[PDB]
RNA sequence: UGGCACCUCGAUGUCGGCUCGUCGCAUCCUGGGGCUGUAGUCGGUCCCAAGGGUUGGGCUGUUCGCCCAUUAAAGCGGCACGCGAGCUGGGUUCAGAACGUCGUGAGACAGUUCGGUCCCUAUCCGUCGCGGGCGCAGGAAAUUUGAGAGGAGCUGUCCUUAGUACGAGAGGACCGGGAUGGACACACCGCUGGUGUACCAGUUGUUCCGCCAGGAGCAUCGCUGGGUAGCUAUGUGUGGCAGGGAUAAACGCUGAAAGCAUCUAAGCGUGAAGCCCCCCUCAAGAUGAGAUUUCCCAUUUCUUCGGAAAGUAAGAUCCCUGAAAGAUGAUCAGGUAGAUAGGUUUGGAGUGGAAGUGUAGCGAUACAUGGAGCGGACAAAUACUAAUCGAUCGAGGACUUAACC
């Protein structure tokens, strides 16, 4: 906590994040470099923890691909993510869904409001 | 862990040279014009401050 | 942070399935591998019928890990486990098919034929 | 060749134009004024003298308040001594502003460390432990002194201590951005010492 | 942060509940100096619960004090509490006052074992 | 490996490993050269050079050795075969027991095998940190010079020059430029993580607050899921960059002794990771006690003279509130000329939807009021509580000469 370190970096704080909360399904349109082209890949899953204040803020968003889990961490205003979208949002008792690691299909179902 | 020498009655002198004690900070009462330590209520005419407590 | 005397399963088509590290490449007193690393290693486990036999001695790469790599844009990868793709002398893979994700880390270190026939590079 | 002095506010990190994310460290460096100037025909060397914070004038005492009288200003906190300054510029009582720097510009950083009281050898001297099991009784130890013959112990020979609190210089860092309005200044990494404490940046020797 | 009083996290919390009750009956104590800088702040966080006079701010002091009786009435000879005197008695007195209910006078060294003793008094 | 028996039997602990190193050069790698039966890439041999570096495992008590996989390299030796008032005790060299062999026997081997008590509160020097005193011809507050000393010093791969030089081909450069790593070192906590016993929540048993509801004690913090400040690495930033002077081996110019020849006698030029500098840190007790800026001034009593004491000036302390500091002193922030600490009011990270009431349900329970309630150490305001009042220490500046006086 500091008012300076808050008042410079604020031009830099992203206005177009919606609002969500750990336990709810979200799509990152995150922007992806190749050799020379840039293309957008898409990253759907669930939001298993969030923290930090102002600029300093990430959040972690879990899926299983091929049958393998992946995690995924972002900043919160980073410039990367072209947009981000709250697909379904779910019914949690947690700030942190550390205990979806280890735990498979259809015993890691998360409810919904 | 043993002493190889005994020690003589200069050396033993020398090290007590730090082993004394101070003189206490006290002061003169206002009311009662007695000595007090600063910072402390005075024990004989039971004040602080000019006020009795 | 894979060093000596750590499994990792086998993602690919050869004969072998289960894999034991034994050295890291690199230099003289190197002791960490992570994601896109050659390492030395044995066959501890293998599938009958398969290319690569039981207690042979190969090279391999690193594809995912359970600590991941940080991106420059400040962004991070994790996996649910280790994986492994055995390779030959240059950067081609020994098997047909690969399983699973794969980190988009290798196609910077010149493995890109691994890559090509990745389901998918995360 | 310029310098300034300043106080260590935090860390924050910024995002570039690239999209990349860097750790920065905020300085704040308000009322810098140069105090005395030194030559080599009244000292035998060449440096600009520099004042950092004023104070409250009961802090300050008689001495002090007749030495920033000649350049007509408050008495400051930290003052500081720059060599291998043009003294060419540098008039007596100028302020001295974080626009002297620029984006991109590569500068050193001076300051006292954070303080660690009495440590051990294995901490301040990064040294290794005795086995923790098999019946041994060495866990944190210095190890052997030395051999027999000299009869005694070299020089050198590291032990517990004091820990923190000395000089340290880091060197090729650079600047992200400056704010005159704000008379802050933004160096990309570390700087010694704690919240608070003094900075003095400066630009870089090699 | 906080200083550890010679006594472990369980002691610890039992004798600040003992002297912050013995303050709120008495008004007026012999502790020791460091003894006596730490439940000035249990005490202030105290009064400030009875000043809002809420039930959920009863409750909330009411896992703090102690259960035993200031004092006998006959409104019918029923028992007053510390829990009733902290909300009904101590608290309206400084309705005014922001803060710094208490105060320190430091006294001398006690002969026992040269530990400093100090006053600490609820006004 | 031995020879002698000079110190030690009123006790000089004996192998291997661990922690910590330091020195020699007869150099393992890197640096500079001569010769080559040196085409290039590789090599052999010798000369200069000790600045830095010199791996992880399998078997064995093992040093040694062999093997597996790497590396630029996996050097040889001294220091009581360095190091047990620093560690271990696997081997050796105590009492038990068994095998083979020897002995009539009790027993023995310098054969094997299983088990087998490692004591000590540091006096002096020595080493690592921290204070007090006096000194530095008046008393003070800051900023500094650097005699001297310590630290650091390592190196791989890829691209280009260039498939050029070389070579019949195979193969394949020197010199130069750029990028990026291994090991190590310093600093820091914004990021990824750890911890976080006066933070938040769920839950079992039993006792208590008279009962319900709501809570408290004990059970490893009772257990479980998270986590603030602080401290941290495996996390992040940076470093060994580029150079100068004199040289070692070596290569040369001019040049006689000795009409030629000759790197030598006189005189000149190149020339190493090495020396002295450059870089980082300490440093005027450097008794050789240095320098700059600023402040206070020339009091009063006594002495026979050297001189003394007693009020002070600038300044500092005793005492008190503390942390960015700390074993204690010390350092630093402050003492009403006040935001130093606590409290109070707003926030913040963190946790996650408080109590009360109401609705739905037979009930466990769910929903609403409501991102609610709580919230150590984090931020800003506020003088409400405590830094009250006082006391102590601390100058008046010797003599000679020299430019002006
Ligand atoms: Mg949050
Ligand atoms: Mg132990
Ligand atoms: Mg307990
Ligand atoms: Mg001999
Ligand atoms: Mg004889
Ligand atoms: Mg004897
Ligand atoms: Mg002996
Ligand atoms: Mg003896
Ligand atoms: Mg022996
Ligand atoms: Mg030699
Ligand atoms: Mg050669
Ligand atoms: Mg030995
Ligand atoms: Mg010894
Ligand atoms: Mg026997
Ligand atoms: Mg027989
Ligand atoms: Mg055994
Ligand atoms: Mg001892
Ligand atoms: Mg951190
Ligand atoms: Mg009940
Ligand atoms: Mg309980
Ligand atoms: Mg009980
Ligand atoms: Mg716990
Ligand atoms: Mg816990
Ligand atoms: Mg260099
Ligand atoms: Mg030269
Ligand atoms: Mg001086
Ligand atoms: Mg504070
Ligand atoms: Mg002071
Ligand atoms: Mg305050
Ligand atoms: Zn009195």
């Amino acid at each position: 906590m500091n008012k300076l370190i808050d008042e410079i970096t604020k031009s830099q704080l992203n206005p177009d994040v919606p609002s969500f909360r750990p336990g709810d399904t979200v799509r990152v349109h995150a922007k992806v470099v190749e050799g020379t082209r840039e293309r957008i890949q898409l990253f759907e899953g669930v939001v298993i923890k969030r923290r930090g204040a102002g600029i300093s803020e990430t959040f972690t968003v879990r899926k299983i691909s091929n049958g393998v889990g992946v995690e995924r961490t972002f900043p919160v205003h980073t410039p990367r993510i072209a947009k981000l979208e709250v697909i379904r949002r779910g019914k949690v008792r947690r700030a942190k869904l550390y205990y979806l690691r280890n735990l498979r299909g259809k015993a890691a179902r998360i409810k919904e409001i | 862990a043993v002493p190889f020498r005994r020690t003589s009655k200069a050396k033993k002198r020398k090290r007590r040279t730090h082993v004394k004690l101070q003189l206490p900070g006290m002061n003169e009462c206002s009311n009662c014009g007695e000595y007090r330590l600063s910072h402390h209520v005075c024990p004989e005419c039971g004040q602080y401050d000019g006020k009795d407590v | 942070m894979i060093q000596q005397e750590s499994r990792m399963k086998v993602a690919d088509n050869s004969g072998a399935r289960e894999v034991l590290t034994i050295k890291v490449l690199g230099g003289s007193g190197r002791k960490t591998a992570n994601i896109g690393d050659v390492v030395v290693c044995t066959v501890k486990q293998a599938t009958p019928g398969g290319v690569v036999k039981k207690g042979e001695v190969v090279k391999a790469v690193i594809v995912r890990t359970k600590s991941g790599a940080r991106r420059q844009d400040g962004s991070y990868i994790k996996f649910d486990e280790n994986a492994c793709v055995i390779i030959r002398d240059d950067k081609s893979p020994r098997g047909t098919r690969i399983f699973g994700p794969v980190a988009r880390e290798l196609r910077e270190n010149n493995f890109m034929k691994i890559v090509s026939l990745a389901p998918e590079v995360l | 060749t310029k310098g300034i002095l300043g106080r260590k506010v935090g860390m924050t990190q910024v995002f570039t134009e690239n999209g990349e994310l860097i750790p920065v460290t905020v300085i704040e460096a308000a009322q810098n004024v140069v105090l005395q100037k030194k030559t080599v025909e009244t000292d035998g060397y060449e440096a600009v003298q520099i004042g950092f914070e004023d104070k409250r004038a009961k802090l300050s005492n008689k001495p002090e308040q007749g030495h920033v009288a000649k350049a007509d200003t408050t008495p400051k906190r930290f003052i500081r001594e720059f060599r291998d300054v043009n003294l060419d510029e540098y008039e007596i009582g100028a302020e001295v502003k974080v626009d002297v720097f620029a984006e991109g510009d590569i500068i050193d950083a001076t300051g006292v460390s954070k303080g660690k009281g009495f440590q051990g050898v294995i901490k301040r001297h990064g040294q290794s432990r005795g086995p923790m099991a098999h019946g041994s009784r060495y866990h944190r130890r210095p190890g052997s002194m030395g051999p027999v013959a000299p009869n005694r112990v070299f020089k050198n020979k590291l032990l517990p201590g004091r820990m923190g609190g000395e000089q340290i210089t880091i060197q090729n860092l650079e600047i992200v951005k400056v704010d005159v309005e704000k008379n802050v200044l933004l160096v990309k990494g570390n700087v010694p010492g704690a919240k608070k404490a003094l900075v003095q940046i400066k630009t870089a020797t090699k | 942060g906080y200083r550890k009083l010679g006594r472990t996290s369980s002691q610890r919390k039992a004798l600040l509940r003992d002297l912050a009750t013995d303050l709120i009956v008495h008004e007026r104590i012999e502790t020791t100096e460091a003894r006596a800088k730490e439940i000035r702040k249990v005490v202030e966080k105290l009064i400030t619960s009875g000043k809002k006079g809420d039930l959920h701010a009863r409750r909330q002091a009411a896992a703090f004090i102690r259960h035993e009786v200031v004092e006998v009435v006959q409104v019918k000879n029923r028992p007053v509490y510390a829990l009733q005197k902290l909300f009904d008695d101590v608290a309206p007195r400084y309705a005014e006052r922001q803060g710094g209910y208490t105060r320190i006078l430091k006294k001398g060294p006690r002969r026992g074992d040269g530990a400093p003793m100090v006053i600490i008094e609820l006004v």
